[PDB]
């Protein structure tokens, strides 16, 4: 739920950057939007799949020890 | 004479900017913020009564 909310609101960024295309692209007042909106959108989505990454190894270092320990024990 | 005057043809078209447009004008000003405040609030609601409605 998380990281669906955190993708959606990242994509909202994208919208918002689409939306307003013209006057990010041409004006120059906000150039410097122009130039780093996609250094902090990937550092946003790094975070966001940093994170999915991360939990999903540790989900799965504990499914196998849980069915190898248990095995032992038997 | 001045009835057989006669008209050049004028240009087609001047330059269109690829990047300003009515509705997502290019450069800003208070004046597009106005008009997008009040299709928010919409226009004046005015009553047809003679009383009041508190
Ligand atoms: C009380 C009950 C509560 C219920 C809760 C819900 C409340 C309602 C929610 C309303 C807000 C959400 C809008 C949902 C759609 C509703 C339909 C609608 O817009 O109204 C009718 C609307 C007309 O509006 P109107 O009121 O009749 O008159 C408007 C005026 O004429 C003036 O014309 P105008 O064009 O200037 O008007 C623009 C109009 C309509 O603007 C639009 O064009 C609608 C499109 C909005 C898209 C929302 C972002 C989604 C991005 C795409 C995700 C795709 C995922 C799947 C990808 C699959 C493919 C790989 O207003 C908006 O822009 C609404 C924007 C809402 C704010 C969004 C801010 C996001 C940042 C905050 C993030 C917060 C987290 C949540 C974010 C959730 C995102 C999922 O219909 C249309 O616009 C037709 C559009 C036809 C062509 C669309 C082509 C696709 C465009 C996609 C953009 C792609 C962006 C870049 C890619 C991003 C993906 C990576
Ligand atoms: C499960 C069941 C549960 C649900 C059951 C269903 C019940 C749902 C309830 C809905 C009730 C029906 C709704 C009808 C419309 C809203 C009510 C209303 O009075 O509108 C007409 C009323 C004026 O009536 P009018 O005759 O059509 O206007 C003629 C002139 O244009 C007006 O201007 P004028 O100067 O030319 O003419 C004279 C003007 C002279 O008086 C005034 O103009 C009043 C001056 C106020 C403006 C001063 C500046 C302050 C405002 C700044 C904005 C701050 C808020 C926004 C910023 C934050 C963003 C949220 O109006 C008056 O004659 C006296 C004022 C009315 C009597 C006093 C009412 C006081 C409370 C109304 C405001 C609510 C305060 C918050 C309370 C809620 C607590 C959470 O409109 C307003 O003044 C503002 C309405 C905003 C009301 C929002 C709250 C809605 C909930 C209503 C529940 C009843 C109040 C509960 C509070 C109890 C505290 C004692």
């Amino acid at each position: 739920a998380t990281a669906l909310y955190k993708s959606s609101a990242l994509a909202g960024n994208l919208f918002l950057y689409a939306y307003n295309y013209n006057n990010f692209t041409a004006n120059i007042r906000l150039r410097t939007m122009r130039y780093l909106f996609p250094v902090v959108s990937l550092a946003i989505f790094g975070n966001i799949y940093w994170d999915y990454r991360s939990q999903l190894v540790k989900v799965n270092l504990f499914d196998e020890y849980i069915q190898a320990r248990a095995q032992e024990l038997v | 004479k001045e009835n057989t005057g006669s008209m050049k043809k004028p240009m087609a078209k001047a330059y269109e900017h690829p990047y300003n447009s009515e509705h997502h004008p290019l450069n800003f000003s208070a004046v597009k913020i106005a008009e997008t405040f009040h299709d928010f609030i919409g226009p004046e609601q005015v009553s047809p009564h003679y009383e009041s409605f508190a």
